[PDB]
């Protein structure tokens, strides 16, 4: 029917990278 | 200061639970930290577009995320009329078995939302078929967002940090927006259209995996460079097409065809990708205009400044005194952005009023509930846009506005006789509202003493005229579409209209939204949108314009935008601020889209059943309108749970009560005022320091009540979180329990 | 604090001084007025900006203006 | 300045005229 | 197979995320460095 | 894959992208061997010269290996 279970873990794994990106912007934007 | 917050030691010195409130409120408004330059200003400022414009890339990832792992997108392809759209699922440990067992829809496995947002209809126009083309989606604009937010995060750093030299290039920015954001952004979409959409609209697979290979048409790329352009044109699909198949399907990649595709009632998707070639190349070479380090084009200061027309001396262009209006605009960041949302809002209605004349996506005109959504939310948009316009027009005029550059040019011409302006649309607002509440009030008073006969019913005849001029044969005026013999519908010289016979095949077929028939009820509610827009207009314009002083307070410019008042003094003086006027007038916008979308949902809702005659009789007073629209729709809605169970609108139901009760808890606010609240926190101060062993503990802050300005708000974004939340709960609940 | 400041159209009727609740303003000694004084703000830590001193001038448009800035617990008035 | 106004009435008496112009193809004396 | 990330993700979206961000933003308000 | 004049049109214009990044980022176009116009060359050595051309003759045969295995050449 949907997607698999390692398409929705790589999912999660890639959305780290802009959590991490998102942390150093807001932290920049407050420095 | 030392302390929070960090950009205003104003208010890091406060000791009071009000310097987390303007703390919280004063955050984006960065000119008013503490030891900001512009250089600065600008520079956080493209940074936080950044990261802004990221928040936008995940969000649509996040609609092709859960579509693609807890949808039916595959199911909903192969029936796209008898299947209902899902928007993710529901985990709610809250929900009793009934509930459950309500949500487990639209052949789900367990309880879901419906999406109503039409994601659906818009993916599978544009060639989307499997849950993998929407993961590979999701997780493109992942790496997408996080592209800009290292962009962001990578022009913070001291060599990337632009300089204030280039923020202020401004013909540089518009040749690149022009040429690129708008030109190429349109030309790589009929490149998407041309390779993907249509070959899957014609039953092929094109995919990242065949696209190189695959010729879009059979004559790839050799009639191009020949200039024989009429070979792409040639062979278009027929009228017993079928979407997503090969039978009836041609071979042309842009046509003119006009009117809309005979089987998903949408436009012609060669149409779409011929308007947004035509489009890129007519934005590219509007790109071009501008001077930069070339040294051909315009510098828009020199037409600004210029005065002379032809060796003839003029005040400026149009004859019209435009000395420092580059400086004024180029400087101005609140002068920019009330002129982008000015710009915006009006597009945002221009996309509201051809999504549901004018729709492009397959099947959308039948998903009713989807479509009054859509409409509703893009007017909604637009309204609030309007009113920040003229909210920055007021921060501007403050803040940033002075009149010795300024001096002679056509802005302060305006501020020189503005009582004119606005004693003129008073009298417009006036005038408008006595006769439209008049006319409703007679119609209402004659059909309540049993003489609906006696109404002062009116026929649009002009707007009417101006769907003859189009083509529709209904009225009978024989006008210029409608005129055959008219030289507009003939192009005598050249015959060269053809778009024309599909065109009058869609507006001339009853079955669609493109130019509906109006009568007397759309003349009473149109001109009740006149007042709405004019009264709007008026507070807004007036607290723009009186921004900087009035007679009451001529030095009103001393106390910046937003402050409480100037005292009791002078008769007394509340709601004097400029921001005021924006406070009084989300009032009126919130009204007027209420109008607008009370007349669209009333008139469609009358469509959709095949009984147009109750609009056209019970429009025309204002009982019919709150008995026959509002009283009779809401009855499936407040049903969505009872005594007897519950059903799938009882979310519905349950956020019409929670509307109903932000509305009114928005009432506490903006009636009640400070003082009262005042006195009451300093007793209950007194008897947290009086009761024992409650006395071991107490605030660090001390308990003040909220400000005036702050009273303002939280009950302006109550009503309006109520406004908003009533009306969509009331929509979708009385369009879905009606039409699925 | 509240920010308290006199101008030069004052006429010296000492009724700004007077409506104080909190003493912010006094009359000091001046030669541009026929009364031969100004109003002084020395103690604007302790205006509360209740604007009675606003109210209390009779000169057209306000020859003592007072534009609320920080809020500390003398001036949000605060007993506790 | 300008006792005739002879600017603003141009452009003022050409609106009009665009206006008469559309009211003749309503009322189609011209078709 | 992974639909029992709901009953860890909302559990973290509505209780984890709230104490963990209010406790941070409570300390930070009431700091008195920065 | 026959010859046609479209390889020998797409080697030509894969010299032409060679030797235009070779007259824009090379650090030491002029050696020893110069050309003897140096005006329709832009300047070069003989062996940048060569070197430009048989770069573009690597993206050449890159290229219609490419189009052939696609199908467009
Ligand atoms: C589109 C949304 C958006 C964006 C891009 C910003 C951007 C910014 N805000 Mg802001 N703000 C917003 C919405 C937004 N705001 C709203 C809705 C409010 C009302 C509650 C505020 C209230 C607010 C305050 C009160 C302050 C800011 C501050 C800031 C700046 C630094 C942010 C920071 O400290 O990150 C910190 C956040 C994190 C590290 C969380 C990231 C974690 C994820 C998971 C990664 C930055 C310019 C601060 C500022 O300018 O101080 C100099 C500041 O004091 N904002
Ligand atoms: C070709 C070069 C290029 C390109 C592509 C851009 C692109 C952009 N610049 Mg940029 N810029 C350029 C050159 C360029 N710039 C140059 C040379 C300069 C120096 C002078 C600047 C200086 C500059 C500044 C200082 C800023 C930008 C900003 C922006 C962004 C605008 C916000 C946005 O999302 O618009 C997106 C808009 C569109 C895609 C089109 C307009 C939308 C229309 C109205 C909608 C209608 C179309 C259609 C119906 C929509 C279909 C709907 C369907 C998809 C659902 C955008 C990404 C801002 C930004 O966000 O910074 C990050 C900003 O602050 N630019
Ligand atoms: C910016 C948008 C855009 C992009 C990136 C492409 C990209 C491409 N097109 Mg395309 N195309 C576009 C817009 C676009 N097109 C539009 C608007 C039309 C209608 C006029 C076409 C009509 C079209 C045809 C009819 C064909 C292509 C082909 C191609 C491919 C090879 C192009 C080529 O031979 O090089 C040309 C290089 C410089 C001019 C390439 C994938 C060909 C293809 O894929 O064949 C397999 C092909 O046959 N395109
Ligand atoms: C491109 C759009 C844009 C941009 C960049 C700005 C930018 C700005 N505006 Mg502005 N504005 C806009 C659109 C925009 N506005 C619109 C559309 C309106 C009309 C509504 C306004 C009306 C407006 C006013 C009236 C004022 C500003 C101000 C400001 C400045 C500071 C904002 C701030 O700190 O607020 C802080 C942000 C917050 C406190 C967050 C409030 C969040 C609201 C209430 C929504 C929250 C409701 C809730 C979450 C709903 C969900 C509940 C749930 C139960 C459903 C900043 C320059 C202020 C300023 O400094 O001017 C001098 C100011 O006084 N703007
Ligand atoms: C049949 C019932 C009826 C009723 C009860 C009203 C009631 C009203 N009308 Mg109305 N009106 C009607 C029919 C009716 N009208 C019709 C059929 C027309 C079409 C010609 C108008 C056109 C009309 C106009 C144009 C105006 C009103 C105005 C008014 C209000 C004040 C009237 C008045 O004499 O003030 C006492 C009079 C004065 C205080 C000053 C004199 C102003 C008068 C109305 C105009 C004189 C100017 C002169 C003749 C040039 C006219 C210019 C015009 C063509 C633009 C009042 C609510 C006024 C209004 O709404 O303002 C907000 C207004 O300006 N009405
Ligand atoms: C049903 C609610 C309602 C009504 C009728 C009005 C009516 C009006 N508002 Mg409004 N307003 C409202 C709610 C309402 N407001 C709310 C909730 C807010 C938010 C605070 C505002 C904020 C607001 C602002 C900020 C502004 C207005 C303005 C206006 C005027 C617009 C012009 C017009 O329509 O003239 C026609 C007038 C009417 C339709 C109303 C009165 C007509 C009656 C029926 C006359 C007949 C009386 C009759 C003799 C019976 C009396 C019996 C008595 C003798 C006992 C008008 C007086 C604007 C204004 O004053 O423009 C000059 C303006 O600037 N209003
Ligand atoms: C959005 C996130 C969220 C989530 C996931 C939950 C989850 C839950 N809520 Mg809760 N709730 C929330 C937000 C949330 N709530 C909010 C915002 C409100 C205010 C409106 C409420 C008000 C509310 C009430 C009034 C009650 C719940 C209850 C429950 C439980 C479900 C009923 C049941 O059969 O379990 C039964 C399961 C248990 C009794 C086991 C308890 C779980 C242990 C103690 C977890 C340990 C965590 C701890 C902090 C460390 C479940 C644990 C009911 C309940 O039983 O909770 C005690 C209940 O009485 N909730
Ligand atoms: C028009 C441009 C063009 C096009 C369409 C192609 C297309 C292709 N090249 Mg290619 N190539 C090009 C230019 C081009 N090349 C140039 C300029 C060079 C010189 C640097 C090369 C050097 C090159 C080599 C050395 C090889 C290819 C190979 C391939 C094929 C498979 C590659 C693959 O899928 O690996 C996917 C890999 C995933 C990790 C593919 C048909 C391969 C091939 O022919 O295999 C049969 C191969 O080994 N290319
Ligand atoms: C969710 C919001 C969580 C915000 C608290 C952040 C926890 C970071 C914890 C952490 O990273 O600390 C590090 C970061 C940098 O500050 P330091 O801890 O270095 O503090 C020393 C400073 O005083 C600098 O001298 O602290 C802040 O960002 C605190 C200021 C947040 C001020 C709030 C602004 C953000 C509000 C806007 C977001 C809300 C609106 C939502 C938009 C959609
Ligand atoms: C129909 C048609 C047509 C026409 C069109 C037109 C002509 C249109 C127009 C339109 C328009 C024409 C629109 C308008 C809009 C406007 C607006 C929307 C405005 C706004 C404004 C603002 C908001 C302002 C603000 C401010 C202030 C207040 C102060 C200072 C600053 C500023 C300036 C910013 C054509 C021919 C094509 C064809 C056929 C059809
Ligand atoms: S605002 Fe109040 S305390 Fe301050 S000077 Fe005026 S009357 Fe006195
Ligand atoms: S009331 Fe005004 S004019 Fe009179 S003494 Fe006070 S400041 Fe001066």
């Amino acid at each position: 029917s949907s997607i698999s279970d390692t398409q929705v873990y790589i999912a999660l794994v890639v959305a780290l990278i802009p959590g991490l990106l998102a942390w150093r912007l807001a932290t920049e934007l407050y420095k | 200061a030392t302390k929070f917050p960090k950009f205003s030691q104003d208010l890091a010195q406060d000791p009071t639970t009000r310097r987390i409130w303007y703390a919280m409120a004063m955050g984006n408004d960065f000119e008013s930290h503490d030891g900001m330059t512009e250089e600065n200003l600008y520079q956080k400022i493209f940074a936080t577009h950044f990261g802004h414009l990221a928040i936008i890339f995940l969000w649509a990832s996040s609609l092709l995320f859960h579509v693609a792992w807890q949808g039916n997108f595959e199911q909903w392809i192969k029936d796209p009329l008898h299947v209902r759209p899902i928007a993710h699922a529901i985990w709610d440990p809250h929900f009793g078995k009934p509930a459950i067992e309500a949500f487990t829809q639209a052949g789900a496995n367990g309880p879901v939302n419906i999406a109503y947002s039409g994601v659906y209809h818009w993916w599978y126009t544009i060639g989307m078929r499997t849950n993998t083309e929407l993961y590979t989606g999701s997780v493109f604009l992942l790496l997408f967002a996080s592209l800009f937010l290292f962009a962001g995060w990578l022009h913070l750093q001291p060599k990337f940090r632009p300089s204030l030299a280039w923020f202020k290039s401004a013909e540089s920015r518009l040749n690149h927006h022009l040429a690129g954001l708008f030109g190429v952004s349109s030309l790589a979409w009929a490149g998407h259209l041309i390779h993907v959409a249509i070959p899957e609209s014609r039953g092929q697979h094109v995919g990242w995996d065949n696209f190189l290979s695959t010729a879009p048409h059979p004559a790839g790329l050799q009639p191009f460079f020949t200039g024989n352009w009429g070979v792409y044109a040639q062979n278009p699909d027929t009228a017993g097409h079928i979407f997503s198949t090969s039978q009836g399907a041609g071979t042309a990649i842009l046509t003119f065809l006009g009117g809309f595709h005979p089987q998903t009632e949408s436009l012609w998707l060669t149409d779409m990708a011929h308007h947004h070639l035509a489009i890129a190349v007519l934005f590219i070479v509007a790109g071009h205009m501008y001077r930069t380090n070339f040294g051909i084009g315009h510098s828009i200061k020199e037409m600004m400044n210029a005065k002379t027309f032809f060796g003839k001396p003029v005040e400026g262009p149009f004859n019209m005194p435009h000395q420092g209006i580059y400086d004024t605009y180029n400087n101005s960041l609140h002068f920019q952005l009330g002129w982008h949302l000015a710009c915006l809002g009006v597009v945002t209605s221009w996309v509201a009023q051809h999504m549901y004349s004018l729709p492009s996506y397959a099947f959308i005109a039948k998903d009713y509930t989807t479509q009054a959504a859509l409409y509703t939310h893009h007017q909604y948009i637009a309204i609030f846009l309007m009113v920040g316009a003229f909210a920055h027009g007021a921060i501007f005029l403050v803040r940033d506005y002075d009149p010795e550059q300024n001096k002679g040019n056509v802005l302060e011409r305006v501020l020189q006789h503005k009582e004119a302006i606005i004693s003129h649309l008073s009298w417009v607002s006036l005038f408008l509202g006595f006769h439209t509440l008049g006319l409703y009030v007679h119609n209402d008073v004659v059909v309540a003493f049993g003489t609906p006969e006696k109404q002062i019913l009116i026929e649009p005849v002009f707007a009417q005229f101006i769907q003859a001029a189009h083509g529709k044969v209904l009225y009978g005026l024989d006008t210029l579409l409608s005129n055959p013999d008219s030289v507009a519908y003939t192009a005598y010289p050249n015959y060269a209209n053809v778009w024309l016979p599909g065109w009058l095949d869609a507006i001339n077929s009853g079955t669609n939204s493109l130019f509906l028939t109006i009568g007397p009820g759309d003349f009473l509610v149109h001109h009740a949108i006149a007042l709405g827009l004019h009264t709007t207009t008026l507070i807004l314009v007036k607290g723009a314009l009186d921004a900087r002083g009035s007679k009451l307070m001529p030095d009103k410019k001393d106390f910046g935008y937003a402050f409480p008042c100037d005292g009791p003094g002078r008769g007394g003086t509340c709601d004097i601020s400029a921001w005021d006027s924006f406070y009084l007038s989300l009032f009126w916008a919130l009204n007027t889209v209420g109008w607008v979308t009370f007349y669209w949902h009333w008139k469609h809702l009358g469509i959709w059943q095949g009984n147009v005659a109750q609009f056209n009789e019970n429009s025309t007073y204002l009982m019919g309108w709150f008995r026959d629209y509002l009283w009779a729709n809401s009855a499936q809605l407040i049903n969505g749970y009872n005594p007897y169970g519950v059903n799938n609108l009882s979310v519905w139901a349950w956020m019409f009560l929670f509307g109903h009760l932000v509305w009114a808890t928005g009432f506490m606010f903006l009636i009640s005022w400070r003082g009262y609240w005042q006195e009451l926190i300093e007793t209950l101060v007194w008897a947290h320091e009086r009761t024992p062993i409650a006395n071991l503990v107490r605030w660090k802050d001390k308990p003040v009540a909220l400000s005036i300005v702050q009273a303002r708000v939280v009950g302006l974004a109550h009503f309006t979180v109520g406004y908003v939340l009533t009306y969509a709960a009331f929509l979708i609940a009385s369009t879905a329990g009606k039409f699925g | 604090s509240h920010t308290v400041k006199i101008y030069d159209t004052c006429i010296g009727c000492t009724q700004c001084v007077r409506a104080c609740p909190t003493d912010v303003l006094e009359m000091v000694p001046w030669d541009g007025c026929k009364a031969a004084q100004v109003a002084s703000s020395p103690r604007t830590e302790d205006c509360v900006g209740c604007k009675r001193c606003e109210t209390a001038c009779p000169t057209d448009f306000l020859s003592i203006r007072v534009y609320l800035g920080a809020e500390t617990t003398r001036s949000m008035g605060l007993a506790y | 300045a300008k006792p005739p106004y002879t600017f603003r009435t141009g452009w003022a008496l050409l609106l009009l005229a665009v206006n008469f112009l559309v009211a003749a193809y309503y009322f189609h004396i011209i078709q | 197979d992974a639909s029992f990330l709901s009953s860890i993700f909302v559990p973290v979206i509505g209780w984890v995320v709230p104490i963990a961000t209010f406790s941070f933003l409570f300390l930070y308000i009431e700091r008195e460095d920065v | 894959l026959e010859w046609s004049p479209t390889v020998g049109i797409i080697m030509v214009i894969a010299n032409v992208i060679a030797i235009t990044f070779g007259r824009q980022t090379i650090k030491y176009p002029s050696a020893e061997p110069a050309l003897p116009s140096a005006k329709f060359f832009g300047g070069f050595g003989a062996p940048a010269l060569l070197a430009t051309t048989a770069f573009g003759h690597i993206l050449g045969v890159g290229l219609v290996l490419g189009l052939h295995n696609l199908g467009r050449i």
